[PDB]
């Protein structure tokens, strides 16, 4: 029997900061127990200042991000050249999903950006549409691996203030993007020495109201 | 799991990776999957991690066994035949898959074994999920009379095919040597690719982070006098 | 359905300086169900510590069956089982019911009393050691705590610094785990003193 | 949904300094049966372009009509059809990744693996891969069914990254390729000792050669090896 | 059968079981005792499959007592259970496994302390201030966390068991007709014959 | 999942935990239960999320074209019957839906609809949708009065998902609470339920078998 | 796999490839088919591996400790004990194994066991999954009483073809000629047979 | 949902449905009314699976009511009947088929007589004295065919109605919370409030 | 089913047995799987019969109107017309047919036309459940530019082999040669071939 779906592997994370955000994932693409790539892009600048990942079964991620790119130049043409918020892309993409309910994109969706305060913005996506805007999100193979951490190391979960006995919580202090690439670095040095389908290449690419930045570093390649 | 044997001049030489999985999770990073079943004669096992030890260990003590009633060092043969009518006998469920290899009054000898108890005869030999990647190596570079130190070369080179292509594989490579007239050198991480990079920062936490209700004294020494 | 995530609940170890870490979740549940925050899953026979994950039936059989062996082992050879020959005693136990076995994830912490060595071990349900230098990880939530101990864990820590190592990697790993929580205990084990400390976490 | 009937095994390549090189044995195979021994599974688009296709044939042989008609159309009321407005290999690649997609999204796939080789206008090396599952993906060596797991290994100790490609001539990535064709005829029940290979340069542009074989095969030791175990005779 | 509740209170433990016993179409009995006592201050209520429940009811009450005869001797509670347990334990495994879940009520008359032990099937087996078996926990619970106090009286017990008994006929789609009370203190097993 | 609503002198009560799960892993703890389908309309979330999230705010679409149109606030009838027809077209297809339609109108009074994509709507004064109902309903049935005020009726609604929150594995996380009027909804924020649980403990005495 | 036994004037001559697959991968492309189970009894081993080395390692020993109590045993004997094992575990194995002997009185002996268990003496044996594209050539090309070059040349043309369209047979070309003068083992490499 | 009776006397039909909405686990609602009013000498009760119930009894319904402002006219017991047997027989062929259940309890005003007509899904119609749906029949049966006559007041058919239903919160396993009972006559269609 | 058809010097020759079974039993021992969809193009048939029979009856239809507007079609086109047929149907057929035809310019030529619908133009082709047995004998004894009695006698000796150990394949040897000549059929009984 034919199966119309497969799996690439990969791992994403999606960091909202206060005036920035992240959008950083993994450059190995897998089948079973081979490697297909060691670079291979999964995070994509989609232009208005958004960044966006698919992750899953690549083909479902590729013709997902295809066509929000898509919707972006479409919704140029019919709205005088509006730059498409945060917020309107994340309801733009709920309507990509649902569209395929029935058949669903086999995927895993991020978007990072700005939202129109100017404040950090990570919006996450189940495979049929059903999204919120989130402060940390982790997706794909290794994300059972990092989110404990990102609640431990980012949102100070389980961390009290020494003297005071589990009385008063370390207080929530606001990251910086050096901070926050930081935790990024380790959190895929972490997944790929645990985790089979996360390594060889890490990509981070990095919003603020200047534009898009990427960073790439090695990972493992065993 | 990438193992290899690769049979040379006087002797044999067995390597391996060192990654052990559940799935895609990576149990141990550092697993010896070479086994000793006597001094010198070795194993390395692919397949359920359980029942290549067991398989090994109980061979290995009927081998001993069968030394000290004979008067005579064990011979592979002996092994394999051992091996091969266990195996059988179960009919695959236990899933061994091994290369053996050692010296003996004989000879040198190389053998692989597969968990229904079918055996196969050869110069070089790699079982596996990163065997087809170790397989091509070796029959790229593989000749007739290799020295030892170009048998341990092309037995690391194949298991590091494995571990750079196949999941399955990772980490270190072991191999242990076995010569005729030699003890046999077991090489515990001959090749160690694949240490991993400082990180960003230290996770140490100040004391008194984690919130305590209780504190006990646990007693584990035994009932006391007086 | 699947008899290892039935009950629930996880095991951690950690080596630090001249001692070792053993720390569980305290849930008991059935499947959705929480049914006793009490069912601690670490035990001890003389100086070796045992935490068992899985199936809570088979955690009981086997600390009373390993409790059984050890007092045995003791009349006879006269000494307190050491954390090595254990471990083996535990791979060999399991072993033996190779096609029938104990649906359980069994994790060894202990101190050498003659070497004076920190040791941890870990086994699958049927037997296989794995004996990592730094942490074992076993339950529901084995994929969390692998995630937590990889960043958090350094060689090397103090005891009381291991403590909160080890303790940070077990409530964070049982919070992104249903089944996972409602109460843990840690275990910090020196030559000769041990401290248990119950942990203050959310009860959801 | 069909199930693949008369199939090609493994399509192997690599990129070099200059270009792509991209090779493919002659067989068609019938099951276990070896049915049809001279089977051209490397089909050239122009003079910069060779796709290479494996799995079920009678699917090859569609979409090799499919290319053929892509040249024709592409001809039509253009004047620069041999010259500015020439196929670019991204442009077969990204409408045969859009057949496959639109085919496995209809459940009703066309069965193949497909690796399209060529160079580009300004003389970049193209190397791509695209499956029945709309599967899409690039590496400096890419290798379809068994040569993904043989294949792919050794060339890859060639060039194992990007930064190597510039210093892998043609001699050397040609001779790391007939190499694996012949690890691949060792160890590939589906395999054949014919095969074709394409060599598509920046400068030289497109050589195509047909009849090649698998040659200095190791077989000697085969003598000594006897019974399975405890046999000396 | 059905509902099998137990709470320990201050200074006994209270077991409630349903009457119905149903083959499939027809309730058959609207009066029947899903209990068995093992000692004179040890009572096991039990649920399960049909046969196997009073079958392996009947089968550890003939072991108690002969123990109880052989020794002169009555079990703690906590003995007693982890017998019931490991004979759970040993069938989860046999040919064809006791389908039977049980909760052991017991006034331990060394230590003058009311004991409540739930045991499944599987030979899971917990000591609890309160327990149920099959779905009476799921609509019972959040009752038992609010109210209970382990200072309780016997016949505040037998008023949040009351809380307990209405919301389980309120939500619950099947009827049960009702449960049979049992009380196990330090004078032995009583039963509340109006409730 | 935790989610319930129940009619009062006041008003509508709505509570939802905050837990989404993907079998034993646990999603996020930081799921919004409640869809504000406008000002004065709320639907809660069970069952499929996605299909929860986009067929009520489609139903937001359609009440505000009904406005438009008869110049008049939808009735709750109305909004519920409009999401109710139309997962029932989709019968069989495999959407997955249990929901609460909460209102507050002239004509009606505080008004709940639940709704399942089965087909039913059912008007009620308590409903209670999730892993966790049966928990929430035993603190609902035994202290629910119509003459409840403002402010125990949002602490009976708050406590019934902490029980449920506690002892079902796939509840828990954050007590979202909502207080529907004849002039809107007002949000009554966002509880942590690992706060809240040693905060109640203690107040209330409740959970005396566990330790703090 | 493709292998056959063929009597001819001087004894009988067992013959071979040397391809073991899983699937499509070949575990093994050297291996050697053709088993010894005494001095002048050989047997050609298709289906399970496991099976049939277990079934040749059997015999073996029953025909070791036949030849200790009552000397040589004929070729038909041993072939009695291959069907023995193959009929009463029929149920539990995938053995096609051909048993080709050299008594002095008997002279060249051939016989088949398939998959059932059963016995069929003949003047020569093809079996394994190559053996179907060969019966064409094999029935009209087989003589009575041919010498052992036209006998080797017979069975290298068949086992040739055979290779050629059964992916699950390949290698080089084994033989084991058995005859009054003793035991030879041949063998044959790609460029030698691939080219007839 | 589950238990619906309906007795045809002398001058009435009494249609009695019960009250409990069952989601799985929980008793959702226990004052449910399974019935709508057709015309106003006509009533229709139902039983089926969750949404198709309503939907359905709502469509047709809606349908009676257009013909009757359509023509100014009243459709008999009969042609109502009728109507529904034929939507039922078309639906038990469709894609998705309704699986509804029904009682049509009228009376007719030309003819001066009760009616009750019993429909299942396939489009199985029967006109009877007394009639049920599911497993309703197989308790009340046997005592509407004992005490049936079909010259009983209203209030004897409430009487022989009553003991049908203590005779199902007798035996059945299900609690089905009570039924609601409407009578259907020439004043057309009124609810016993007190049951 | 034993079916094939070869070229040599003079054009081309289609063979085939005429047994046609359900399960074991011989439904038809006397069949003509030789089918005309034109003058000088033939094909034979193997696989379902009703589907083969479908196909060839609207081949004919299409060429016979190709021939009304076109002229006489080319062998290749004819080909094409039953590939087109065999993969857009893929799904709901079972065919496997070989088509032989004449042209002057082209002389005689083979396409067969698998299962999945691909066409391979050889020298000679086999098909049918008998092919498998003497895929060696026609490899080793198929020669081109035979003459018109070498051909006869090939096809013959062939099919000959494949109706003896193919159980579905059996009755009588038909063939049809296709030369600038004309249109000749043979017939060979049972008594001639089985004496080969
Ligand atoms: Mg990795
Ligand atoms: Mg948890
Ligand atoms: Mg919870
Ligand atoms: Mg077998
Ligand atoms: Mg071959």
């Amino acid at each position: 029997q034919f199966n119309p779906y497969g799996d690439n592997g990969g791992t994403i994370l999606g960091i909202a900061g206060e005036d920035f955000a992240v959008l950083a994932g993994d450059t190995r693409n897998i089948t079973d127990y081979s490697i297909n790539s060691r670079y291979e892009p999964k995070v994509f600048d989609c232009g208005d200042n958004i960044v966006m990942s698919a992750n899953g079964f690549a083909a479902d991620g590729d013709a997902l991000v295809k066509r929000f790119k898509n919707s972006v130049k479409w919704y140029h043409f019919d709205h005088n050249d509006k730059k498409l918020s945060i917020n309107s892309a994340a309801r733009n993409i709920q309507h990509l999903l649902y569209g395929k309910r029935f058949f669903p994109y086999y995927v895993h969706t991020i978007i990072a950006g700005l939202d129109e305060d100017g404040k950090g913005a990570v919006y996450s996506f189940d495979p049929v549409g059903s999204y919120e805007r989130e402060q940390c999100r982790a997706g794909g193979a290794a994300a059972s691996l990092i989110m404990p951490f990102l609640d431990n190391q980012v949102n100070f979960k389980n961390q009290y203030e020494p003297g005071t006995n589990g009385k008063v919580k370390k207080p929530l202090k606001y990251l910086s993007v050096e901070e926050v690439i930081k935790l990024v670095r380790d959190s895929f040095t972490s997944a790929t020495e645990r985790h089979i389908q996360v390594g060889d290449g890490l990509e981070i690419l990095i919003v603020t109201k200047d534009g898009v930045r990427k960073e790439f570093y090695e990972l493992k390649r065993d | 799991t990438t193992i290899v044997g690769v049979k040379f001049n006087n002797g044999v030489v067995i390597a391996a990776d060192t990654r052990s999985t559940q799935g895609p999770i990576v149990a141990d990073k550092n697993c010896a999957k070479l086994h000793r079943i006597s001094p010198k004669i070795w194993c390395a096992g692919a397949g359920t991690a359980a029942d290549t030890e067991a398989v090994t260990q109980l061979i290995g003590s009927n081998i001993e066994l069968h030394s000290l009633y004979t008067s005579r060092e064990p011979r592979v043969v002996s092994a394999l035949q051992m091996l091969k009518q266990h195996l059988f006998k179960y009919q695959g469920h236990i899933g061994a898959y091994l290369i053996v290899a050692g010296v003996d009054p004989t000879g040198s000898h190389l053998f692989s074994i597969h968990a229904h108890g079918s055996t196969d005869v050869g110069y070089y030999l790699s079982l596996g999920s990163g065997s087809l990647a170790a397989m091509a190596v070796l029959e790229s570079h593989w000749k007739q009379d290799l020295t030892k130190e170009e048998a341990i070369k092309l037995a690391s080179d194949a298991i590091q095919a494995g571990i750079w292509n196949d999941l399955g594989s990772g980490s270190n490579v072991d191999v242990c040597v076995m010569e005729i007239g030699k003890d046999a050198e077991y090489l515990r991480n001959y090749l160690t690719p694949n240490v991993r990079e400082e990180k960003q920062k230290s996770y140490k936490f100040p004391r008194g982070t984690t919130a305590v209700l209780k504190e006990s004294i646990v007693n584990i020494c035994d009932i006391q006098e007086e | 359905s699947d008899p290892s995530s039935i009950n629930g609940g996880i095991v951690v170890a950690m080596t630090g300086k001249d001692c070792v870490a053993i720390a569980c979740d305290l849930r008991l549940g059935s499947q959705s169900l929480g049914v006793s925050n009490k069912f601690e899953k670490i035990f001890h026979y003389g100086h070796v510590f045992l935490g068992i994950t899985g199936l809570a039936t088979d955690v009981t059989t086997l600390n009373e069956m390993f409790r059984y062996k050890t007092n045995l082992y003791k009349l006879k050879e006269e000494r307190a089982i050491e954390p090595e020959t254990f471990t083996q005693l535990v791979s060999s136990s399991l072993y033996e019911r190779r096609f029938g076995p104990y649906f359980v994830g069994p994790v060894v912490a202990g101190i050498n009393s003659k070497s004076g060595k920190p040791f941890i071990a870990g086994f699958d349900l049927i037997g296989c050691i794995d004996e990592a230098k730094d942490f074992i990880v076993s339950g529901t939530a084995s994929d969390q705590l692998f995630g937590m101990c990889e960043s958090l864990y350094e060689p090397n820590l103090e005891p009381e610094d291991l403590f909160e190592t080890i303790s940070q990697a077990l409530l964070n790993a049982a919070d992104r785990d249903a089944l996972s929580g409602w109460g843990a205990v840690v275990y910090i084990i020196k030559k000769d003193e041990v401290v248990k400390r119950y942990l203050k976490m959310r009860q959801d | 949904t069909q199930q693949p009937i008369v199939t090609g095994t493994s399509v192997i390549s690599m990129k070099y300094d200059n270009g792509v090189i991209i090779a493919a044995d002659n067989l068609g195979s019938y099951g276990s049966l070896l049915r049809f021994n001279g089977v051209e599974r490397l089909i050239p688009v122009g003079d910069n372009t060779v796709v290479g296709i494996s799995g079920d044939i009678s699917d090859m042989q569609h979409i090799e009509r499919l290319l053929k008609d892509l040249v024709t159309e592409n001809a039509y009321d253009n004047p620069l059809a041999d010259a500015e407005e020439a196929l670019e290999p991204s442009y077969i690649f990204e409408y045969l990744a859009t057949v496959m997609y639109q085919r496995r999204s209809k459940m009703n796939p066309l069965w193949n693996a497909i690796i399209v080789a060529g160079v580009q206008s300004n003389g970049d090396q193209f190397l791509r891969y695209v499956n029945l599952l709309g599967v899409t993906y690039s590496s400096p060596t890419l290798a379809t069914g068994f040569g993904a797991h043989m294949a792919n290994p050794l060339l890859r100790k060639v060039v194992d990254r990007e930064s190597d490609i510039p210093k892998t001539t043609v001699q050397v990535a040609e001779e790391a390729i007939v190499n694996a064709m012949r690890v691949l005829y060792y160890r590939d029940a589906r395999s054949s000792r014919n095969f074709s290979l394409a060599i598509i340069d920046k400068n030289t542009g497109l050589t195509f050669k047909k009849n090649l074989q698998v040659e200095n095969m190791k077989w000697d030791f085969a003598k000594d090896i006897k019974g399975y175990g405890t046999q000396k005779i | 059968m059905d509902i099998i509740l137990g709470i320990r209170v201050q200074d006994s433990v209270i077991l409630a079981s349903s009457k119905a016993v149903t083959r499939g179409i027809s309730v058959l009995k609207d009066s029947d005792d899903k209990t068995r006592q093992l000692s004179p201050h040890t009572l096991m209520s039990f649920a399960g499959e049909a046969g196997d429940t009073v079958q392996f009811a009947e089968y550890i009450q003939a072991n108690i007592q002969l123990y109880s005869i052989r020794e002169d001797y009555e079990l703690s509670p906590q003995a007693v259970s982890s017998f019931v347990r490991q004979e759970l334990a040993k069938s989860i495994r046999s040919r064809r496994p006791y389908q039977v879940n049980v909760l052991i009520g017991g006034y331990d008359k060394k230590k003058n302390k009311p004991e409540l032990y739930q045991i499944d099937y599987l030979g899971t087996k917990v000591e609890l201030p309160y327990g149920a078996h099959g779905y009476s926990g799921f609509y019972t619970f959040s009752l038992l966390d609010h109210h209970y106090r382990p200072d309780m009286t016997t016949e505040e017990g037998l008023d949040l068991l009351k809380l307990c008994v209405q919301e389980l006929e309120k939500r619950m789609p099947m009827d049960f007709k009702g449960v049979i009370v049992k009380i196990v203190d330090k004078d032995g097993i009583r039963q509340v014959d109006d409730f | 999942s935790t989610t319930l609503a129940f009619r009062f002198q006041g008003g509508i009560i709505v509570a939802v935990d905050s837990r989404a799960t993907a079998g034993n892993w646990v999603a996020s703890q930081t799921v919004k239960k409640v869809i504000e389908i406008n000002p004065f309309l709320l639907g809660t979330m069970a069952g499929g999320a996605a299909d929860c999230q986009f067929w009520e705010t489609w139903l937001g679409s359609q009440c505000r074209l009904h406005e438009l149109r008869e110049k008049e606030r939808i009735s709750v009838a109305a909004a519920s019957k409009i999401l109710s027809n139309l997962v029932y077209q989709y019968k069989g297809a495999g959407l997955s839906m249990g929901t609460m339609i909460c209102g507050y109108t002239r004509k009606e009074g505080p008004t709940i609809y639940y709704v399942d994509s089965d087909g039913t709507r059912l008007k009620g004064d308590i409903f209670c949708v999730g892993s966790g109902q049966t928990f929430a309903y035993g603190v609902l049935d035994s202290n629910y009065k119509w003459d409840l005020s403002v402010e125990d009726a949002l602490y009976l609604g708050k406590r019934s998902i902490l029980a449920a929150a506690h002892r079902d594995a796939y509840s828990g996380g954050s007590v979202n609470l909502y207080h529907v009027t004849e002039d809107g909804w007002i949000y009554h924020g966002n509880h942590d339920v690992g706060e809240l649980f040693w905060k109640v403990k203690e107040e209330e005495g409740s959970f005396n078998n566990v330790i703090g | 796999t493709s292998i056959m036994a063929v009597t001819f004037k001087d004894g009988v001559i067992l013959g071979a490839d040397s391809r073991t697959t899983t699937g499509a991968y070949i575990a093994n492309r050297v291996t050697d088919k053709l088993t010894r189970v005494h001095d002048k009894i050989w047997c050609c081993r298709s289906g399970s591996a496991a099976d049939t080395q277990a079934i040749a390692d059997i015999v073996q020993y029953h025909l070791e400790l036949y030849t200790s109590q009552y000397g040589t045993p004929s070729t038909e004997t041993a072939a009695s004990v291959f069907k023995e094992l193959c009929y009463e575990n029929k149920d539990n194995l995938t053995a096609g194994i051909i048993v080709a002997g050299y008594d002095d009185k008997n002279k060249g002996e051939v016989y088949t066991i398939p998959l059932g268990g059963s016995v069929h003496k003949l003047p020569y044996a093809i079996a394994g999954s190559g053996s179907t594209f060969i019966y064409g050539y094999c029935d009209k090309n087989f003589r009575e009483n041919m010498s052992k070059e036209e006998t080797v040349d017979f069975i290298k043309h068949s086992l040739s073809q055979a290779i050629k369209w059964d992916g699950s047979s390949g290698g080089v070309i084994r033989m084991v000629v058995l005859t009054a003068a003793g035991v030879e083992r041949l063998i044959f490499y790609p460029d030698e047979y691939e080219q007839l």
